[PDB]
């Protein structure tokens, strides 16, 4: 491998390095939109959320702390936002 | 590498590259200062006041919406703590090595670490009282140690 | 073509006789009422890119810049609606202070308003509706230097044929060439 | 702990032209290492090569076309005189016809017949042959 | 190699091989130097003539010496063009 042009890197190589490392450094977290069943009122929650996420009105428990990636408490609407 | 411990650990955060606020983030600079100024009156430090306004709110680093940093905007009109939080949370946890280390005499493995939290006290001290962050004549003494925390 | 839209630091006023009326004259776009009524810009420049292509820039003052940037869509539509065959882009007027040296008492430069970081801030409002996803100033073999600008493709579809007359107006303002390119998401 | 990043980074061309390798890596950009690498692609020793640009401090992909042979660095920027120059060429160049003690000066960071045409001693930098 | 008075004083001019542009030596017995003969267009016969390259044996030992033997071909107008 005298020859890997290290400017270019397809993004699957990309994908798969540190978040460090990088030719240009980017984050793997993201930002979702969770509708909680029941109400009118999309969340914004943070992905690696390390705080308990609760709900304004309908007050229940949206979202777990965990290791490296928050688990959502119920089954429910979720998307990949931005 | 980490100071007192021979660890090589590379895990930090890293910003992205894009210094803008992205499209669905409508809230101004003026709502999230006010946000501010609200929760951190409820007890809170400047490490923990852009975790929660992330996880709940979106806003990924008050910087890029209001072109300053959490601690610079509580210090804007006088309501920031006296010492600094890091200064603190060490000052905290060395009164508690060290409350622990009277009961336990023969805990010969807490007298190492207290020497080595009580340095990075000092070595810490040694820069706000160079940048006048702290007076000159601030000592830290392991005394009244348990009174400068609450 | 009148003293309201169009004021200086200064007197000289030359080229503004249909400019500074072109946007007094319209009607009904959204934001008419917040736009006409009190803000304002400073100065225009008639810059040539490739052959006969002209392109009127507007100089901006800087704190309502962001207020520019909110109606800038709807404003390139009128403006190229009626100064035809011609492209509209929005520059502030951003006043380099000199790097002081060994040759009264200046109070320092504040590193917003240097060299580098002037020359840098006329990018990501001269490409505003594509903001920057990368730079690759690469030097080519014999000293000269070459800028290649990443932008994003998530707003591709307005910035297709502005791309030509943005090294110019970037050549001209500056001093130094650039080149865009619009890569893949990641 | 970084103590300098021209000695680093030119370490890391040196490892890799002799590897083989077409590009090299440099982790940390700077003003010094732009122009210390446009005086060796000026007298022809590398190609085409990129600044990438971050915020933080940028990365430098160096096109390595193959010859070089040792590309090090005086490590203490010692000072050097237009009277002590010529004791410097006869210790770290392979000839006489050859090679370059490149030195930062007021004028500029040069070479050292650079430094020699014109009348500015200065502080050697490093070396490149 | 072209003194002051420009005459050739040199009693060869060694190779260099064609990937690590290093300097084959006198007695480096592992540098190849093999042809590579290219076709006409239209019918796909050997035409007369081919193309050289030579291998130092210090690269060839390392072992990509095909690498650096596929990417001249892929430059210099043989194998694939995708």
């Amino acid at each position: 491998p005298l020859a890997k042009d290290l400017l270019h890197p397809s993004p699957e190589e990309e994908k798969r390095k540190h978040k460090k490392k990088r030719l240009v450094q980017s984050p793997n977290s993201y930002f979702m939109d969770v509708k909680c069943p029941g109400c009118y009122k999309i969340t914004t929650v943070f992905s690696h959320a390390q705080t308990v996420v609760l709900c304004v009105g309908c007050s229940t428990v949206l979202c777990q702390p965990t290791g490296g990636k928050a688990r959502l408490t119920e089954g429910c609407s979720f998307r990949r936002k931005q | 590498g980490r100071m007192h411990a021979p660890g090589k650990g590379l895990s930090q955060s890293a910003l992205p590259y894009r210094r803008s606020v992205p499209t669905w983030l409508k809230l101004t600079s003026d709502d999230v200062k006010e946000q501010i100024y609200k929760l951190a009156k409820k007890g809170l430090t400047p490490s923990q006041i852009g975790v929660i306004l992330r996880d709940s709110h979106g806003v990924a680093q008050v910087r890029f919406v209001t072109g300053n940093k959490i601690l610079r905007i509580l210090k804007s009109k006088g309501l920031a703590p006296d010492l600094p939080e890091d200064l603190y949370h060490l000052i905290k946890k060395a009164v508690a090595v060290r409350k622990h280390l009277e009961r336990n005499r023969k805990d010969k493995d807490a007298k190492f670490r207290l020497i080595l939290i009580e340095s990075r006290i000092h070595r810490l001290a040694r820069y706000y009282k160079t940048k006048r962050v702290l007076p000159p004549n601030w000592k830290y003494e392991s005394s009244t140690a348990s009174a400068l925390v609450a | 073509s009148a003293k309201i839209v169009k004021p200086n630091g200064e007197k000289p006023d030359e080229f503004e006789s249909g400019i500074s009326q072109a946007l007094l004259e319209l009607e009904m776009n959204s934001d008419l009422k917040a736009q006409l009524r009190e803000l304002n810009i400073t100065a225009a420049k008639e810059i040539e890119v490739g052959g006969g292509r002209k392109a009127i820039i507007i100089f901006v003052p800087v704190p309502q810049l962001k207020s520019f940037q909110k109606i800038q869509v709807r404003l390139v539509r009128e403006l190229e609606k009626k100064f035809s065959g011609k492209h509209v882009v929005f520059i502030a007027q951003r006043r380099i202070l000199p790097k002081p040296t060994r040759k009264k008492n200046k109070q320092k430069r504040p590193r917003s308003r240097t060299l580098t970081a002037v020359h840098d801030a006329i990018l990501e409002d001269l490409v505003f509706p594509s903001e920057i996803v990368g730079k690759r100033i690469r030097v080519k073999l014999d000293g000269s230097r070459l800028i290649k600008v990443h932008l994003d493709k998530a707003q591709q579809n307005n910035v297709e044929h502005k791309v030509e007359t943005f090294s110019g107006v970037y050549k001209k303002l500056t001093g130094k060439d650039v080149n865009f390119e619009f890569p893949e998401f990641q | 702990v970084r103590m300098n990043v021209l000695a680093d980074a030119l370490k890391s061309i040196n490892n890799a032209e002799k590897r083989g390798k077409r590009q090299v890596l440099i982790r940390p950009c700077s003003k010094v290492i732009v122009r210390f690498l446009t005086v060796m692609m000026k007298h022809g020793y590398i190609g085409e090569f990129e600044i990438i640009d971050d915020h933080r401090a940028g990365k430098i992909v160096v096109n390595l076309t193959g010859r070089l042979n040792k590309c090090g660095v005086i490590s203490p920027r010692f000072d050097v005189q237009l009277k002590d120059l010529e004791k410097w060429q006869n210790n770290l160049l392979p000839s006489r016809q050859f090679g370059f003690i490149v030195l930062t000066t007021s004028a500029g960071i040069m070479d050292h017949e650079e430094a020699r045409r014109k009348h500015t001693g200065g502080k050697i930098l490093g070396f490149f042959f | 190699m072209q003194n002051d008075a420009g005459e050739f004083v040199d009693l060869y001019v060694p190779r260099k091989c064609s990937a690590s542009n290093r300097i084959i030596g006198a007695k480096d017995h592992a540098s190849i130097q093999m042809n590579v003969a290219e076709v006409d267009k239209v019918t796909g016969r050997f035409n007369g003539q081919f193309k050289t390259y030579a291998i130092c044996g210090a690269i060839r030992r390392m072992g990509e010496s095909d690498d650096s033997i596929l990417r001249l071909a892929k430059a210099d107008g043989i194998v694939s063009k995708n």
